[PDB]
């Protein structure tokens, strides 16, 4: 049916930048809404992006200065820039998408040190 | 009711044939869904007490909770001459008590004085505010149905769903400013399985468009 | 009718043809339920004597009703001219007798006369008087059962007892629950849900009551 | 119509899409029935002759009646013409003059000079006259098309007696005729004419019942 | 269905009162009129008194000053109260009651002498 | 069409949708029965030459009457230019016969004229063309000769003079047409029982005695 | 059925009055429509006078002035009583009545002379 | 729409419910019958550029039809740019400016700038061209949605001559929206008829040729 | 609504029963097909927030659709008061002012501000801003409403053309993104869409085809 | 059926007047229209006159001044009075009546010398 | 079904407080009233308090100034409060709840001395 | 169903006219669009003409200026008339008609030299 996969992930120094990108089966304009989320070793699942359909993007305040998320509709997959990197970003980064039910990729992992 | 004239007069004017029919209708059509309050409020524009009356009078069944509207009617009129007590010839009647303001004991002419004297002293106004009231606890007793029984259906569309939501919980509380974050909270609690991974998914903050179009496919 | 202008002035007005019809579909639909007195109040403002002969005249079912509406005005213009003899004056018109009040001996001119004089003499409202008088009894003829023989079926929601309950005392009256009817709606209460009531205690309202038989 | 307006001024007014619908439709629903005749009365307030004519003229079926309707106008116009000979050299002296019997019923006036008439100081009222030749007219075809005698309304062994009564005054009422009929009638048959049930109820109660209480003692009589 | 027996019938001298009672089955508010004839021996039938459902009692003529008609919703009797009894009220009384049609009771005997 | 206003002014006013609305409905229902004149007569009080036209314009059927209307239309349209061959900075004196149509003249012009003092009333003049017109529709669909109405034997007397009065109303395309044949022609096609009492009646009998007479079947 | 027979007739002198009678079976106010017709010997049967059932009366020119017509709803008879006769009145006279159809008698002679 | 008050001021009055209620209804029951154009000017009577957009907007199906509409509009609009660019003033003293193509459509003009050219003393009457060209892209799809050919309309043989009469001039209008029609009327007529239609002459009214053909057998 | 009087005057006058009746009956036939929209501009001319609210609370059903107009007003204000604090100014002075994002939608504000405020002069029309967001709201509505995609509307193989086509440019309607940039869909949609009979009729028809074109060509395609 | 034939015909001479007459078997109100066409010899058939039910007649431009087509319903027939004839009206002239078809005469002879 | 049982009493003294609790089985949301009555040896059962789902609590008149009724939903128990207790409030104290049918309470004795 | 087939083909000089014709079976009016294509040896199919019924023709930029469309529903034939001939004009020549699918005519070549 439908899976999608992270990339992009790596170890980057404090007061860095990355870019994410989070690859879709399929086409993404079929998806009805798509986004990301995290989660450091030992802490709760964190909440940090979302595009709804015809919508515009809205981020959390942890990182709502920094961050950007995009959708390339020719390539089919959506992009997540991350900019002014933090030692407290390391964490585990997940993807998400919406259609029949909620399809999650498996992560990539963020290290910031 | 009291309209101006385009002399810009305030006068007396007959209570229409046309708005008379609309408010015996819209009771016989749709009970007493909430949808009916600000139809009842829309329909007495400038409307004396007497014109008020007429309307509850004129509304042949549910004569239980027209008692009940009376007795509400009758508590508030006593808070009314509690809280101006005051007895007591400036020319004028300045003096209006809870059951002038109610139409029982005052004449057309003297309503239409209070309505009609600057500063005007708005006995319409306050009777159908005495009314919403009574009306708004008549919409909550004949809700059916508690908040906490909707629950989406395995096939049940998420608008279909948000409807049934929304609908009930406005007649429980005969209000619709009641998303409190408990509200929120039941919507998703009580949704589906896959919808619910899906808003859960989306996290804090989601406006009602944007869970609906996330949830928009789910199969069925 | 008599309406005001913007003049300010008070002038007669015909009767209109949504007034007229809607008074013949009010007896035709509703026949004499309760709430057609109140329609009628409501739909004869401002009338003449003769607007209200019309309303009534252009009824065309129910003339059993009407001769005994006919019978009441006749009893009721009596008495004002039993309490009013004189006239059973040049400055001032004739004084209305009964008959004149129910404009079968006033002209429409006469009747605006007197609704039009400073001060009114109000010859359409007192004829409304009467004429609500005799629908008032005859809407208690039509009452189909006394408030004695409303008894609450076994599963009869207790909303729904309540609602044949005041329906039928509101047409035996014409009408404004006593202590009397209180004990009358709990005596022919059903058995469970009559626990309920008196377990309520004296002075419950009828919303603590409605609610309280809730679930029954 | 003629109509006073908010100026205090007394115009002509077109009859209105409303009023001609009304009128149609009361003679399509209850053709001749009684209570039609005050419903003409009532929607023909304020009528000049021409709007009374077309009132009159929009009536589809019927058409005998009508035609008598035209008969018994002629009859009181020509009684009118008799009564009122306004036969002089005429004055032309810018007042109008001459309403005749014709001109009454629209059929020799214009409607300014049915305007003039109406609205002169003292009002010659041309429609009022009109009115009542056309309601006698009306009187006579619903007493003619009444389908019963008063005579022949007999109770039936199941009628509720309140249809019974029903029946018995509106019967009457077509037939028109003086109250003192009705209350004749009304002690010589409406026992008499009972079925075998009410009337033992009926002779039971005695004499100077009224109407309440005998239809509230047969009230049950069965279905 | 429905069976009345009137009583309290006896001998009473002129100048004298008595209550007769009329006993109905079931509840007397079911019936929608209610009243009393009398006859005397070798005389036509005479009207005494009517009570009709929701109605103020209406008396004959002969009677109009003295007599009273009472209704007991209680005790399911409908009372007639005779007073001041004169020699010609010597006569046969016979109560009746309207439903689906009218009942008569056989009648209780009052001698005035 | 034009109306008085407060001020006491005529004023134009424009043709209100309950008018449309009905003037339509009338036609679907009733079609060209002669009752329908009296009616487009009375719902066009007042009406422009443009408010006659959208009315007549509006109906959506039976076209072959309407063509005919329009020729009938253009006949009298070149009588008026004939008997007022007439053809000044002012006022324009010069309605033509197009101008009254409403084919050639503007509304203001129309207006102008009918609110003119002396008033031109080319709205009454065109509706008297137009009525003129659909008087001869009615005839044309009147579907029976009075000569083929005839009384049956089980026709209530009452019946078979509403089907006379009808037939004869719309032959004429007017209601007033008792000639003495008419009367004539009443008794001679009457059933066989009510013709020997309205013989016995005599002359000079009126409608209503004629039908109480014959009320025994 | 129905049957109705004149009477009344005779012979009486030029200047003279008659009341003639026509009797009908029956009640007479059932009949929607009576009259009288007559015939002299040689002449077109002429028409004299109709009353209709709720009508006033209506005589014939010849006449007008002179013959009037009654009901006796009593007697169940309509009379028709006739003044100042001239000679041309001999005739033979016939009555009529409406019920299902018209039905006459056989007529009365009256004769001037 | 711009109405006169009765002071005698020309005030602009918000569209009336039963105006609005009207057209739909007229549109749903009719659709792009010959009679609906009619109405649509007798019901847009003052209309302001907006009113007339507002009651277009309203119709809910035809959505197709209503594309012609805009494209109809848009060519009518050019020509009106191209035979008026009207860039011609100098500056405006006391008056506003010359209405465009776009402005008389209610594209890029605001109701209150509709309503000064309508009062203007002397008025440019924007509403009125804006309904001429809506209702010449009304004639075209009235012209579209005509079901037959007024050459292959036929008169079936046992059809009366009236009902033949009826259909003939109910497509001619829409086609339309001359003499050889007469030719074609009689010529599609069914063989006894023509007879008599040919010996009737030359000069015969609608009236004469129809009440000839009264009866015609059926 | 606010309306004009005779004097000249812009007084307020009630919001009609017609109206009334109008909207909620638009709402329960049409739901939320995009020609709802337009008749809420035309029926709530004049509106004073107050009447728009009453006019959004008389609906019964659709409470989903509601309350999600209810946050695209709640945004619009927040945006508003951002955007214009207006928080300077002083309350002696004659001329009261304070207009809010709440104010404005009518929830802080009386009547008589709202008419306070619409016939000032300069005129600060809270009416037509209130009108705005809730049209803002419907529109945000309708295009989540619509059923279909653009890309699935295909001619059916019986579907006369011009059925479709009506299919087609509802559905553009609905969701009119990039309105007259749709280009007929890149105008390859119109065409692949259409029913293999009509698409050689089309695909003969060549370059420049016009709507009505293409409709005539395909006439007479299917029943 | 319906047989019609022409009469009336002869030799006139020049500047002269004649009546010809139509006879129709049956009622002539029966037929919904009737008229008359002449040819001559070698000449296209020309158009004469035509009477429509209800109908004013109308004529032809070269005989408008002159002719007259007249109906007698009594003796059934529809005559044409021809008056100051001209030379050239020599012809077969033929008469015409509208019923289920139409309907003609064989023709009578008018010749002007 | 639905079973409630009364506590908290006892002996107190004159000008003393006691706080009675009724406790209910399930849910105390269900039920849509509930309060308490009280009854003293020899004297006819005595109305204390009523709570009715969504309403506001009524009390009594001899206790409206002191007693207080809570609930608490956590606890699924509805209290009663008393305080400034009289001699006279010696009594057998009995609980009520309403569902399908109404259910009481054995009760609970309260005594002060 | 419907056939229709080209002609008036054949080789003309560089610099001529030619009229080629496409008749159509029944009648032409009833067809709702007609037209012409061409193709020449080895080139793609080039457009060349259309007409749709009620409607003006519209010409191919390439001939734009030269050839003309012509209707004669007189003889059913749809006509092309072929002015100013040029060289490159030599192809094949195929017309086609519009009802309820597209039919085509095989074609008649048209040779310039």
């Amino acid at each position: 049916d439908v899976q999608l996969q992270e990339s992009g992930g790596g170890l980057v120094q404090a007061g860095g930048s990355l870019r994410l990108s989070c690859a879709a089966s399929g086409s993404i304009s079929r998806f009805n809404a798509m986004g990301w989320w995290r989660q450091a070793p030992g802490k709760e699942r964190e909440f940090v992006a979302r595009i709804v359909k015809g919508g515009y993007a809205v981020l959390a305040d942890s990182v709502k200065g920094r961050f950007t998320i995009s959708i390339d509709s020719a390539e089919n997959t959506l992009a997540l820039q991350m900019n002014r990197l933090k030692p407290e970003d390391t964490a585990v980064y997940y993807c998400f998408a919406a259609l029949d039910t909620a399809y999650w990729g498996q992560g990539t992992q963020v290290t910031v040190s | 009711p009291i309209v101006q004239n385009l002399q810009g007069q305030m006068v007396h004017q007959c209570i229409s044939p046309r708005t008379l029919n609309a408010w015996v209708k819209v009771v016989e059509e749709k009970a007493f869904s909430p949808e009916v309050i600000p139809m009842f409020s829309a329909l007495s524009c400038g409307a004396t007490p007497q014109d008020l009356n007429t309307m509850l009078n004129t509304v042949g069944g549910h004569q239980a909770a027209m008692q009940m509207l009376k007795e509400t009617i009758n508590e508030e009129a006593a808070e009314w001459d509690r809280l101006h007590p005051v007895h007591a010839a400036p020319g004028q009647m300045r003096e209006p008590r809870g059951s002038d303001i109610a139409g029982t004991t005052s004449t057309l002419q003297e309503q239409i004085g209070w309505m009609t004297h600057n500063p005007p002293i708005p006995v319409g106004e306050i009777y159908k505010r005495w009314i919403i009231l009574g009306l708004n606890k008549i919409v909550r007793m004949y809700s059916p149905t508690s908040i906490l029984d909707i629950r989406q259906g395995p096939k049940e569309p998420f608008r279909d769903y948000v409807d049934r939501f929304y609908k009930t919980l406005r007649a429980e509380q005969a209000s619709q400013e009641v998303k409190n974050a408990a509200t929120e909270t039941l919507l998703v609690q009580n949704a589906n399985p896959d919808c619910k991974t899906i808003l859960k998914a989306l996290g804090p903050g989601a406006t009602l468009e944007e869970m609906m179009t996330a949830c928009q496919g789910v199969g069925p």
